[PDB]
């Protein structure tokens, strides 16, 4: 909060870099993990339209 | 195509066989008997009647007033 | 339809209900004609209710022709400039008081699609979610697989 | 052919199992129904319908207090997998003229006379 | 959660009866009341018909059942009273 | 009645234990207590509010505005009470009402700004190869209120 | 030609102005422009059921991911909300997700600790 | 980290959640052609080629110059 409105909005919709390790992992899980993270549906601030979208590299 | 029965369909049904095993026992326990009830509702039933009927037979054209056939003459009133 | 109509967001004209009430409403010109049918419902207005209007609403100025040009017609002029004409062509009586009551209440923004219910210019008390906020921070603020 | 069915009269014969069950008991039994309508008389027989629009179940999931006795219950007894049938229960009593107005249809089924 | 709220006896959708709807939504910031709302006074109406109704058919099913006594005494009583010789 | 350290043996999710009563109502005490101290010394800036007002929940702070979709039989600029407050937040500490606030704690205040008719709303109803086609227009009643301030009171 | 139609100009136009932002032939053509505004009008009627139908699997889906970000599933954080009285509504609930996470974190906490 | 706590008659949640500062130690010091064109910029902001091709004058009539600003 205080922030200004660009910051503040640039802050809300960055995108983040997320690591998942696929050592022994099902890939299935994995991809439920990675979808979620990939659309944004981990984001209250998720919808269809704001390309809330976030990078998901898997190891 | 074939269909199968699924664990949810099979607990909804179960669930109103369960609402329905209850209404049999709510309707096993009536409060009089046939002979008790006989006519025990008689008199408001022939007033509801009575009702029904006077509404049937006054159904007539309304009234007409003069006051109504006159105020048409006012679509011409004008300021003087 | 809302795509082929423009839209506007909540909003009110200079804040109109944080220190005082501003009725926005500012002007109303009753065009009127001294004959002609369709406008006896106005007539009628004038000489029974125009009045009492007026001095429940002394910040509107109330204008009446009596010569009105193609049909009777009330224009009501808001304080944010907008000018809204509503013809009052073979309305009654009441109909004409409840639309100049219309008038009154409402304010000069544009009759169009609302886009939200509500409008604030301070969303956030604790601060607007972002993607660290409820995220736990680090020694050193090392990201994952830093060596050091 | 399908046709009205004849419930056998033992369905309605309550054992103690049954009363331990539901909690009503056979001695004094309960005064009114409180019936309502929780599936459609759409795809239903006619005659079913007739009774649904008899018994002033029309609209569903609204409560409808009716007399316990043996035509009414006839009538449910024909309508028995369309609704859902509860005793009214009177805690303190039918309403007094004083306070008809201040009545409350609770969830269990009781008609309290203050709310 | 409708199942819960009927455990515990409330009804099963809070905009139900229950507090959330029935207190009147706003008063005057002097304190004065507010008119009654529409749903309140329409619901208002519909439960003190359905208590109408609720007292008319438990007096009318006593006062069959009162019926039935009485006309069973005064079988009883004038099958008795044949007995006059 | 022991069961050896199987992946089975015991619950996937943590055991949960209870905290004793007395701890808790101590605990529960000290932070009531906490929060009231806050609301004396006034230990707080914007507030906001959850309010069910009309059929619906308003997250609702001081000059918010509110659409209601139907009149309110108010006149215009006249002061209200929103009488059903839910939730009253801070940025510090927030109370529930179980569902409703008392009144002795929260007071929101609102003003009626504007009484409108929302933009025209068509209703079409089409059945194709039955010539049945059907138009309306309807505007529905609406009233702007800006909610004028958010008062709390050490009533805890 | 006794009486003859004077006014199918506007008439025509009052169907033209609801086609006017259309593609190809149906934003100037009546016997095209007709067909489409209908079918425009309807599905306009028929879309305030999604609209409300949308809302709420937003809203939804905004409390599950704020939800999860507190460790809590969405079934869990509503039924134990109104376990434990509080009804605050799943619209209001995004919004406290997304503007006050700090209240939010606070009712995911009670949920968790109602379960617990 | 949030305290819950009814109140004594149990008929309100209070809960108090004091923001959190990120501690000193877990931060860090401050450090001191069209067809590969549209390539680089996909690459540069992770989308696909579609996203850079320009549109219509039909599409870009249609977009609106002064949109409504909500706060």
């Amino acid at each position: 909060s205080s922030f200004s409105r660009a910051p503040q909005q640039w802050a809300t919709f960055a995108r983040i870099w997320y690591l998942l390790d696929g050592k022994m992992q099902p890939p299935g899980k994995l991809a439920a993990m990675a979808s979620i993270r990939l659309q944004g549906l981990h984001k209250p601030v998720y919808h269809a339209l704001s390309d809330c979208g976030d990078h998901v590299v898997i190891m | 195509r074939p269909r199968f029965v699924s664990l949810r369909a099979k607990q909804n049904m179960i669930r109103r066989l369960e609402i329905e095993a209850e209404n049999h026992y709510w309707l096993s326990m009536p409060y009089m008997t046939r002979e008790q009830e006989r006519g025990h509702a008689a008199v408001r039933r022939r007033e509801a009647f009575e009702a029904i009927k006077a509404a049937a037979t006054s159904k007539f054209p309304p009234h007409r007033f003069i006051a109504d056939q006159l105020d048409h003459l006012n679509v011409t009133k004008k300021w003087s | 339809t809302a795509r082929g109509t423009p839209s506007r967001f909540l909003a009110s004209v200079l804040h109109n209900g944080l220190g005082r009430y501003v009725q926005q409403l500012q002007r109303l010109s009753f065009s009127v004609s001294r004959d002609g049918a369709s406008s006896r419902g106005a007539r009628e207005f004038v000489e029974r209710e125009v009045i009492d209007f007026a001095r429940r609403n002394p910040g509107v100025v109330i204008y009446v022709n009596s010569r009105p040009c193609c049909v009777p017609r009330v224009v009501a002029e808001y304080l944010n400039g907008a000018v809204r004409e509503e013809s009052i062509h073979c309305k009654s009586v009441e109909e004409i008081s409840t639309l100049v009551q219309k008038l009154a209440d409402q304010s000069g923004l544009d009759v169009i699609r609302i886009r939200k219910p509500f409008h604030t210019d301070n969303p956030s008390i604790q601060g607007q979610w972002h993607p660290f906020t409820n995220k736990p921070t680090t020694f050193r603020g090392l990201r994952p697989r830093e060596v050091q | 052919k399908f046709t009205r069915s004849r419930i056998p009269e033992k369905v309605f014969q309550a054992s103690p199992e049954d009363h331990e069950k539901y909690g009503g008991d056979p001695q004094n039994p309960h005064k009114l129904h409180i019936v309502t309508r929780i599936k459609s008389t759409r795809r239903r027989p006619y005659w079913e319908k007739d009774i649904i629009k008899m018994l002033g179940l029309e609209k569903a999931h609204t409560p409808q207090v009716h007399k316990n006795i043996p035509s009414v219950n006839a009538k449910l007894k024909v309508v028995k997998h369309l609704i859902r049938i509860k005793p009214l229960k009177l805690p303190q009593g039918l309403p007094a003229e004083e306070n008809m107005s201040n009545t409350c249809l609770k969830s269990t089924g009781e008609l309290v006379v203050q709310w | 959660g409708g199942q819960w709220r009927l455990q515990q006896g409330l009804a099963a959708n809070p905009s139900g009866y229950g507090p959330l709807t029935e207190l009147p939504d706003w008063s005057y910031a002097d304190g004065r009341p507010a008119p009654p709302m529409k749903g309140q006074l329409r619901r208002k109406a519909e439960r003190e018909t359905f208590a109408r109704r609720v007292v008319l058919l438990s007096q009318e099913m006593d006062a069959g059942l009162q019926a039935w006594q009485l006309r069973q005494q005064k079988l009883q009583e004038e099958q008795r009273k044949q007995e006059n010789a | 009645g022991y069961v050896p350290k199987t992946s089975l043996s015991s619950p996937p999710w943590p055991e949960v234990v209870l905290p004793d009563p007395v701890e808790e109502t101590r605990h529960h005490a000290e932070v009531v207590k906490k929060v009231n101290e806050m609301i004396v010394t006034g230990q707080y800036g914007r507030l906001f509010a959850v309010v069910h007002f009309a059929s619906r929940q308003w997250k609702v702070t001081s000059e918010d505005l509110i659409l209601i979709g139907n009149e309110l039989d108010l006149a215009c600029g006249e002061r209200i009470r929103l009488e059903k407050v839910l939730l009253v937040g801070a940025d510090n500490f927030t109370l529930l009402g179980k569902p409703l606030l008392g009144k002795d704690l929260v007071r929101v205040e609102a003003t009626v700004i504007e009484k409108t008719e929302s933009w025209p709303r068509i209703i079409m109803r089409f059945r194709k190869r039955k010539n049945f086609k059907k138009k309306r227009i309807v505007t529905t009643p609406q009233t702007v209120l800006r909610i004028n301030s958010i008062e709390i009171a050490p009533c805890l | 030609l006794r009486n003859r139609v004077t006014d199918r100009y506007f008439r025509i136009q009052e169907v033209l102005k609801h086609a006017r932002h259309f593609r190809g032939r149906k934003n100037r053509c009546y016997r095209l422009a007709v067909r489409t505004v209908i079918r425009a009008f309807v599905k306009c009627t028929k879309a305030r059921y999604l609209k409300k139908k949308n809302m709420r699997t937003l809203w939804i889906n905004r409390i599950t991911a704020a939800s999860q970000e507190h460790g809590l599933k969405y079934p869990a954080l509503i039924g134990n909300l109104v376990k434990c009285q509080v009804e605050l509504n799943r619209k209001v609930l995004a919004d406290l997700a997304i503007y006050e996470p700090k209240t939010f974190k606070s009712l995911a906490a009670l949920a968790s600790r109602r379960r617990h | 980290n949030v305290e819950l706590a009814l109140t004594s008659d149990g008929r309100t949640i209070v809960c108090y959640h004091p923001s959190v500062d990120i501690p000193y130690e877990h931060t860090k010091p401050i450090p001191r052609e069209e067809g590969p064109m549209i390539e680089q910029l996909s690459k540069m902001f992770f989308t696909t080629k579609h996203r850079w091709y320009p549109h219509g004058r039909y599409h870009r009539c249609r977009k609106n110059l002064n949109p409504p600003k909500d706060r």
